């Protein structure tokens, strides 16, 4: 456990750069989605050192499957890497799991919340800019997804949390359904090797 | 600039199948390309235009009747001015040489749409840009929109803010804001979402560009550099959209029929929760559930078309002119 | 007894329409009729008697295979002890003719049952119907419900309390209480609510007689005296039935479907106060609203249908006997 | 004014009875009830000494538009027969709108509320008698209808009042549309002729 734990790390700190935030977009609709899957993929983002994986789907199986998703990845987090609550907890700080709803939804959630203060005389519509309205998005206090995973057939990103992917690098592989180490560190070494220029 | 044989003939093909009404072009790769030709860096965005007349008539000629283009980013402005004078004097050639060539914009019902915080632009550009725009309105045989000073942050913002001055005027309810009415409040509001976005050179990213819009629209990376852009490009680009379309479409549609559920089910709950505290039942024969649910989303209708019709009141102001 | 040639013909062609599947009777005017006949009035009611013989072989040449007769009112118990007797009496012989007369019974096929508060019968009478009951049960090619000692009030008030023996059992809640409950706790569960309410002599009134299970039905009301009754009598009721069935049936409808909306507005507004008092939402991608509204119906139907299974083993406990 | 209010009462001591309680039930679904024509009836009513009415529709459109239908009834108890406010206060009191909610649902509703009492231990099963029950119909206080003005060609009482119209008298006319008095003084004779023997 030791050893596979001290690889994994190492595997991590070997890439020019890794994701804070890791997005993992499953498009696949022809089969219910294969939970040991995703949370290989999962445990694999938080052995290497990726601090946070947001997890979607546009159907939203995966939120109305939250238990089963969380307990796979709990069993995975052992067995792999070898206190339940402390697991429990690093875990439910680490992994979000969203729906179509926490993106355009919720933007028009901070924007109704924002114009109650404009009627309370508290705000002016001035008072909200780009860096304003990112504070109160729901999503505070969390970078934004460096790179997205896109799995299956579908080539769009479906619904997932548009505001925040403006610099988001989307990484396609074909199907997660038997997802290997070897394909998810490829992604990796791909989002590794990009170049940002941010305009410049 | 008719097609060739075998584009013709391959364009006949795909049309008969699905085909996109909206396309988007981030044109990206300008400057790779004109290291890799040994010119100046000037010549490869002058090239960059040439391509964007050439993609264009492409488009015509296939049917595809509005293109939306990412022209310049508000982050651009970060770069040497020595480039950024050098786009902005592109941007006084062409949108000068729009004029000059009106009726030709006429003949060919061509209407020019310019997006972004246009403030930023020198004042001068401004004038220009909103020359061809108030000239080309009410044409409407093709559209083209040039993202201009652009982000899709500042858009989105800027779509929040009217509606929060609909509040502060009195005709918008904090409750009435939705997807829809932030819909009607972009930069975009008069085009459909594209049916395509299309990034050239390597980069797998869309670097702020309708982020809003884009949601659901089937996104295609192509390696080739943007002045170096082929029909078969556009035409691999079109393959992918036909191939993706039957479950984009269903996506599309489940994701607004779950919507407009939701909206129902939340409207409902309101009107519960008015009759509640009311002695009034829940249900009875004389349906005024069914009577408070037509009256909560009538005047809610109201509200917002009262809302709209006074924010392109001021949108259409300039006289900026 | 099988039909003439004009009742035979008559019935084939009102067969090529909408058919009633049960009748209902009140069987009134036995006393008039003696009185004019120049007879004691208890031959007017054994001419009764005849006459529900004849008429239910009309049925079953009909293919009406499921008649309810009101042979006794509890009001009834008010006339004099010299009448009142002489009608337990008339039951004590057909009841018991019923018997000898089995295997007959058999081979046709014909459940009796007998309805009303029982326990008000003498002693004797009540096992000569437990044992017809008992033994015509699981047949089932025909039914006649004989309502004996019986009103519509005294039914329904039984059919609350058998509710209300649930929830003091702990089989049910009192929020699983509902109209299609009650139906299945009136002494009449096991059939089909009538097409057809027949009420012989001049009478416009229904005096108690299934109050709740004709509150759609067609009304017909003969001014025949019940022991005069013809075939024609039978014949124009259901050409009443007939006239009336697009229009009838269509209420029916309307009454069940509204029925079931307002039951749906009242259990989805029970989810919403449930959920607003919860930190959750009215809606959400979740549908938490879909599957607490699934188990709210699902808890409900177990518990009446444990109830029911319970109420039908109490029922057949007779050994009564 | 004086002479026609005269008329209608003595025409209404005529009779060998008079209804305590008339129950109006429209049947006819061709077309919208004339409102004009349901309130001429009522007034009549009143005016021959009948103390309450019931007006029924089982699709509840009468339900739906009372106040128009009060108004009605308020205007036509103007010129004929002659303070507003206890003229509304006695039609209030005089003249229930019902639809199908109020008879099968109602019973339904009485269950609940006595089930709920047996579930405090507050009552019994055996408390609730025919008495009882009738007692916390929701219909407390008021008779029973002794005579259903039955109008259109339904053959049926579409789910007017079920528990209340057990000795009930039913008449029927083809038509309200443009009814007349001596059409309606013509069924109040029919229910004054008729014999109720109460089982006897
Ligand atoms: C407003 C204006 C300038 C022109 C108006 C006319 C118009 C619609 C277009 C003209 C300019 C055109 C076609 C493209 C320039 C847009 C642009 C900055 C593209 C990024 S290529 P990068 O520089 O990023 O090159 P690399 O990524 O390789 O480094
Ligand atoms: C239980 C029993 C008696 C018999 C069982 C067999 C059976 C099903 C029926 C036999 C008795 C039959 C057919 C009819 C009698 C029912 C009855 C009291 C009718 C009222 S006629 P009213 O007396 O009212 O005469 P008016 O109105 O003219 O005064
Ligand atoms: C005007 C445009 C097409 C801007 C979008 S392309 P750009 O090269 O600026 O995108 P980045 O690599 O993030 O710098
Ligand atoms: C056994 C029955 C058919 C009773 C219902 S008919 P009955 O003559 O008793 O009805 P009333 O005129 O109210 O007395
Ligand atoms: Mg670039
Ligand atoms: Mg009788």
């Amino acid at each position: 456990a030791a050893h596979h734990r001290m690889r994994w790390r190492a595997d991590g700190r070997s890439l020019e750069k890794l994701p804070v935030h890791m997005g993992l977009v499953i498009t696949e609709v022809e089969q219910e989605p294969s939970f040991s899957d995703i949370a290989s993929l999962v445990v694999w983002c938080m052995a290497v050192g990726i601090s946070y994986i947001s997890v979607y789907d546009h159907q939203g199986i995966f939120k109305r499957n939250n238990s089963r998703l969380m307990d796979e990845i709990l069993k995975q987090q052992q067995e792999l890497l070898g206190d339940k609550d402390d697991q429990v907890l690093n875990c439910h700080l680490a992994v979000k799991v969203l729906s179509p709803e926490d993106g355009k939804a919720d933007i028009v959630r901070a924007a109704q919340d924002f114009c109650q203060l404009v009627a309370q005389k508290q705000k002016r519509p001035t008072d909200l800019d780009v860096d304003t309205l990112a504070s109160l998005l729901s999503s505070n206090g969390c970078p934004d997804p460096d790179l997205v995973l896109k799995f299956g057939p579908v080539d769009s990103t479906l619904g997932f949390l548009p505001w925040h992917i403006r610099l988001t690098e989307i990484v396609s592989l074909p199907s997660h359904l038997n997802i290997s180490y070897e394909d998810f560190f490829s992604a990796l070494r791909q989002y590794a090797a990009c170049e940002q220029r941010l305009g410049k | 600039g008719e097609l060739s044989l075998w584009e013709r003939f391959c364009a006949n093909i795909i049309k008969a199948g699905p085909m996109p009404k909206h396309i988007a072009f981030i044109m990206d790769g300008n400057r790779r390309y004109a290291k890799k030709c040994q010119v100046e860096r000037q010549e490869g965005h002058s090239q960059g235009f040439n391509k964007l007349a050439e993609t264009l008539r492409w488009c015509l000629n296939l049917g595809i009747l509005e293109v939306t283009v990412y022209a310049f980013s508000i982050e651009n402005f970060k770069r040497s001015k020595s480039e950024v004078d050098g786009l902005m004097d592109l941007a006084r050639q062409k949108f000068s040489r729009l004029m000059e060539e009106k009726e030709k914009l006429q003949k060919h019902g061509v209407c020019i749409r310019v997006l972004g915080d246009l403030h930023l632009l020198p004042l001068d550009l401004q004038e220009l840009i909103a020359q061809a725009v108030q000239a080309t309105k009410n044409y409407n045989k093709c559209f083209l929109n040039v993202c201009f000073a652009y982000t899709s942050r500042h858009e989105i913002s800027n779509a929040v803010r009217e509606m929060a001055w609909g509040v502060e005027q009195g005709l918008l309810d904090p409750s009435d804001i939705s997807e829809s009415l932030l819909d009607k409040c972009l930069y975009t509001n008069r085009s459909p979402h594209p049916d395509i976005l299309i990034r050239t050179s390597g980069e797998v990213r869309l670097s702020d560009f309708l982020l809003w819009q884009t949601s659901h629209s089937c996104l295609v990376f192509q390696p080739v550099l943007w002045p170096e852009y082929t029909f078969w490009n556009l035409f691999e680009a079109i393959l992918q959209f036909q191939m993706n379309h039957s479950v984009l479409q269903k996506a599309r549609d489940m994701y607004a029929e779950e919507r407009k559920r939701q909206q129902l089910e939340r409207d409902q709950a309101t009107v519960t929760e008015q009759l509640l505290r009311e002695g009034l039942q829940a249900s009875g024969d004389a349906q005024l559930r069914r009577t408070r649910l037509h009256k909560l989303s009538a005047r809610r209708e109201e509200r917002v078309q009262g809302f709209l019709q006074a924010l392109e009141l001021k949108r259409a102001d300039w006289l900026a002119r």
